[PDB]
Formats: structure tokens, sequence, C-alpha cells
RNA sequence: AAAAACCGUAAAUCCUAUCUUUUAAAGGAAGGAGAAGUCGUAACAAGGUUUCCGUAGGUGAACCUGCGGAAGGAUCAU
RNA sequence: CUUUUGAUGUUAGGGUAUUGGCCUAACAUGGCUAUGACGGGUAACGGGGAAUUAGAGUUCGAUUCCGGAGAGGGAGCCUGAGAAAUAGCUACCACAUCUAAGGAAGGCAGCAGGCGCGUAAAUUACCCAAUUCUAAAGAAGAGAGGUAGUGACAAGAAAUAACAAUGCAAGGUUUGUAUUGGAAUGGUGGGAAUUUAAAACCUUCCCAGAGUAACAAUUGGAGGGCAAGUCUGGUGCCAGCAGCCGCGGUAAUUCCAGCUCCAAUAGCGUAUAUUAAAAUUGUUGCAGUUAAAACGCUCGUAGUUGAAU
């Protein structure tokens, strides 16, 4: 008889945007920068 | 597929203590009463 | 009714998805072939698993044996067409000992890189893939693409590449600067 | 269940009491059996 | 050719019986789960009467007692 | 168990296309069974095959082919070489159509399509051009069949960039990395060749046609198993998460969000079932003193196994 706090968090948790960011880099590009980012700064 | 009847909460096991938010449904393939957990945060308020 | 064609899967899922060395493995072999996808290695393992299970049955078969003195030859010769095998090769335990990279090593964006005409391996997958290079009298727009032992000699662009001697450059910006020419004349 | 009943080693309530238990209940049960058919 | 009769093939309906499956029910009697509920202290230490088995009787309950067993005993032992 | 009601057999006949208890008459008392008869269940059509497999195995097989059966449920019958036929007939049962009320007419488990049932499944399309069948056999038909439509059932290939110069980092003037800036190419639109029964698709050619290449990749996670956060807010045993162990009572690495990271990737989750994992069904290959499990003990038939020569 307590289901009248339904989801009280997500109804109050505050809201914030995903902002603008960059197109991610998918297929292949993606493999090649995380293939490549492992190992040349490293050392 | 089945027709909602009414929601229920239930008591969660002793060492947790939460109330799950499930539905009683009537089951239209056979008539059956059934017990369905209604996953997400606020979805109980989604079912009528 | 049902059509009467077969298909086949042509790879295998790994299974124990989250093992840290076949993952970096993986990766290095996925960057340094310059390949889209953990698939195609899977692929090509498949394939190599297939001819390694002909080839260790074989050899369970004894010598002289006639489905032995059969299908070890024809295996043998299809590797050696292949290029998976050298000359100084002649037994069955090197098609059991042909390793991934050895597979790899076959397959057009890689030769193609080695041969010169794309500075990368990734520049190689994207100009087979804008259809710019021949394997001799045929075109292919296909990376996984195998090369056999002879058709490495005369790989090189195709006859309709810009870079094969067809329409030069960009029309627009060439029309462009001859419309610019020409009202300054 | 079979032979390994008794063995305390839970701390439980014993089995030859749980068995005359059952057994008093079984011939509540047979006597309204009977009187019933 | 209508029509009729008699063997036969025999649908279908009804009665009866049996079986199978599902199912209602006053009342009775279990099991499981839950909550800080009530009463006691049965077991684990020689658990304060060693424990347990089979059987029988008795008691609010755990349980108690008799007979015969076992050590899984608290004894590998003049 | 079967055996009056044919059960097993003999004899004679009837019947059949033919053999036969298939049926009839007489006679005899046989026939099957713990090596499971007779029954019951099957969410059972069988097989070729499928999934999973190291080897054994386990599970599935309505469904391309073959065989069987059925055309709402039964039964009966005509023609015919061939049917107990069903887009043939007759009757009954259950449905159900028209009717002027007297009477007629029906069988989509064929192709589409509709209702219903459901977790669960497409167009009331085009064509006989191919395959092949029927005929009075070139020339006609064929919802057989083929073609297209719907179609993330599955399966295969494969985009979402690549490259040159400085600034920065690392290294003795080599790699990665924000700016510019020109090439390349599909996706897309149009015309065409072609394809096609016609059309569409593919392929090919010609025009345009990528800079935030907005022509903008998602799904699910980030405590362990298990790859990836003791990052920042909100909540505060509530809400919720969580396959399992667990997290949540003010510092939450687990909830609700943002950022970042991880995994797979045009695919990724969830549920149920099944296989491996399972040497947790063990023939290979389990275990039985105490974890579950040696019958209280002996005899004993079937079964299993049996010295040497």
């Amino acid at each position: 008889g307590s289901l009248a706090r339904a989801g009280k968090v997500k109804n109050q948790t505050p809201k914030v945007p995903k902002l603008d960011k960059k197109k991610r880099l998918t297929g292949r590009a993606k493999k090649r920068q995380l293939y490549n980012r492992r190992f040349s700064d490293n050392g | 597929k089945g027709i909602v009847v009414e929601k229920v909460a239930i008591e969660a096991k002793q060492p947790n203590s939460a109330y799950r938010k499930c539905v009683r449904v009537q089951l239209i393939k056979n008539g059956k009463k059934i017990t369905a957990f209604v996953p997400g945060d606020g979805c109980l308020n989604f079912i009528d | 009714p049902k059509s009467y064609r077969n298909y086949s899967k042509t790879a295998r899922n790994p299974k124990r998805p989250f093992e840290k060395e076949r993952l970096d493995q993986e990766l290095k072999l996925i960057g340094e072939y310059g390949l889209k996808n953990k698939r195609e290695i899977w692929r090509v393992q498949y394939l190599l698993a297939k001819i390694r299970s002909a080839a260790r049955y074989l050899l369970t078969l004894d010598e002289k044996s006639s489905k032995r003195i059969f299908q070890g030859e024809a295996l043998l010769r299809r590797m050696v067409r292949q290029g998976l095998l050298g000359e100084n090769e002649e037994k069955l335990d090197y098609v059991l000992g042909l390793t991934l990279p050895k597979l790899l090593e076959r397959r057009l964006q890689t030769k193609v890189f080695k041969l010169g005409l794309a500075k990368s391996v990734h520049h190689a997958r994207v100009l087979i893939r804008q259809r710019h290079i021949r394997v001799g009298k045929q075109m292919v727009d296909i990376p996984s693409f195998l090369v056999r032992v002879d058709s490495e000699k005369h790989i090189d662009f195709a006859t309709t590449s810009p870079f094969g001697g067809a329409r030069p450059g960009r029309v627009k910006r060439k029309s462009l600067k001859k419309q610019k020419e020409k009202t300054e004349a | 269940h079979g032979a390994s009943r008794y063995k305390k080693s839970r701390a439980k309530m014993r089995w030859k009491w749980k068995k005359k238990r059952t057994r008093r209940l079984q011939k509540k049960r047979r006597k309204m059996r009977q009187r019933s058919r």
C-alpha cells in the first residue's frame, strides 16, 4: 500500500543534457586509433 | 499476453529491504493468475 | 518449395569472450593488417582450422594409403597455389604449422600495400573499396580477395582508375578554374 | 529420506519423535478416510 | 423405371457400464514463506538426565519412559 | 493377455486380381508373454537428414526428396486400367448459404485473402518465358511452377574515409597527435545500354552529386565471475540494481544521471527450449566407511560370467 513513491529518484533526479561533443569515429577507423594509441606515446 | 488485475508491492528478502513493484496478470491464453515483476524505476506508473 | 542452394557460416565466435591476451592479440592483428573487424580474423582462423583439421586427419592415415596420396597432394597443391607454403616445403607438417599472419599476408590490401600503390594498409583498403586496382584483366573491390601464387605478378591499377589513366582530376575544380581563367582573359 | 535420517549434525527435531508424530497423523488420516468411505 | 423383401456394408442417435482428464465443496489436516508475537529449553560442552536407532505407551510443546541395540562417546587402557 | 463376438491351427468351400480366418461350416486347443505380452502416455507421421560434437554421446527432424495418411467427422458407392476420389456422388452428425417458405446449394489441411486463436508467420500481384504435366500433343491450358511485392528467419560480401604541412608529445632528425586543402569514391537523383513474358533488381556507361564528409552507429555494460571509473551531481535500506555472490541507512567504483572507458558491431540485448560445459547419467567414464548411496542375512531361477588341454 506504498506504491505512491514509485520512481521517486528517477523523477527527482536533476536533468542535464548530452551537450554537443564530436561525432564518434567508427568502423575500421575506430579500430585504427585504439590500436595505435597503446604503443607510441607509452614507454 | 495477459490482463493486468492490479499492482502490488512485494517485500524483498530479509537481508535486503525494498518494495518490489509487481503486477498481477490474468493470462488470456489460459485464465491463470500470475505475478510479474515490473523492471525500471518508475515503470509501475507506466502501466494502468 | 524451398530453394536448393546451400549456405554456410564462415566464422565461429571465440567463446570465453573476455580473455585479455586474446583480445590484445586480436587487436594487434587487426591494427597491423588494417582490417575493419575481428569477425574477419575469426573467418581467417575458421578457414585455418578447416585446413588444419584436414591436414591432421590426413596425417593420422598411414603413408601410401590411397586416401592420403590423393587428398594430401590435393591440399598441398591448393596451399602452394595460395602461396601459403614455399618450395622448400614438401610435407603435411608444414601445412599443420602455417599460422594466422601467414594466412593474412595473402589479402588484397596487404599485397597492394607491400607492392606499393598505397602508402598505408588502410589506404590500400579504402583504395580497393574505391575500385582502383586490378588483379589482371579483372578489377576487384573486395579487400579480402586472396591472391594466388601467380596473380601477385600482375596486381596493378585498374584501367578505369584515374591513377590508371582515366579522367584526370576533379572536374568541378578544373571547370571552376577554367571559367575564372576565361573570365579574366 | 533414506538411510541417512536422524544424523543430528544440524540441531533438528529428533528423528524418532518426528517419525512418531508423523505416524500419529497418519493414523488420524486413515481413520478419517475409513469413516468417509 | 418406381416400389418391396432378405443376407451384408453400416453412418447416426439413445440407454447402460467402465476408464481418462479437468473441476466445485462445509469441514479436516499438512507443508513452505513472513513479522521484534506467546510458552518453555529439546539438541550442540558430560548441553547440565551422554546422544542416536527400532518398537510401544504417555504428555501443551519441544519431549519423557520401558525393552533390545549402536558409538557417530564422555572409555581404543591391569 | 487372446479365445462365445476368429483368438492359434487343420479340412472343405466362398470371396478376391492373387495368397491368406479375409469370410463361412465342421473340428482341434491353440497363439503371445519379465528377451516386457496385454495396456497407458507421447506437446509421436517414419526415413533421407539437423544442432552440438576430440572420441563416445545428447537432443531434434510439421517443413525441398522418398514412403504413408487425410480432405469438417464417419460410412457407402458409380465410372474407370488405376479412386473406396472428395474443386465425383449418396446418407447421417456438426456447421453453414439462397429462398417468393414450395425447394435449391456447400466443403480453402490448393493459390491469394478474411475471422478466430494466439508469443508466433507475407500480395485477394504478374506470367506460362524457363521446368514439367495433360490433350484431339508446336500453336491450348496449368495459383503445378516461375517472376516480382512484404520480409533484420537464417547465410555471404561489405561503407561510415584515405592522404600532405607546420604546432605538441615521445626518439637521435623517426612515430602519434589539432589546424588547414586538395584528390578519391560510393550512398542519392536523372537518363541510357542491358536484363526481363513485361517490369523490377544486379552489372555497365553518361550528367550532377561529401567537410561538422549533419551522408552525424547502435546495443549492452564499467565491484567479482568478465573487458572497461575508489570520476562528478542526485537519492539515502527509499527508489531501485542485481542470472550468482552482492550494492543501496550521507564518500554508493553496483541505483538515477553526465563525462570517460570497455565489448561486439549493422548489429546488439531479453525470454523459453536444447547441446557442450556434465567424468553432475559415467560403455568409453562417476560415486556408495564418514558427503547421497551395500538389500538384515543366506538360498535361488531367469540374466551376466566362466580353469588348462
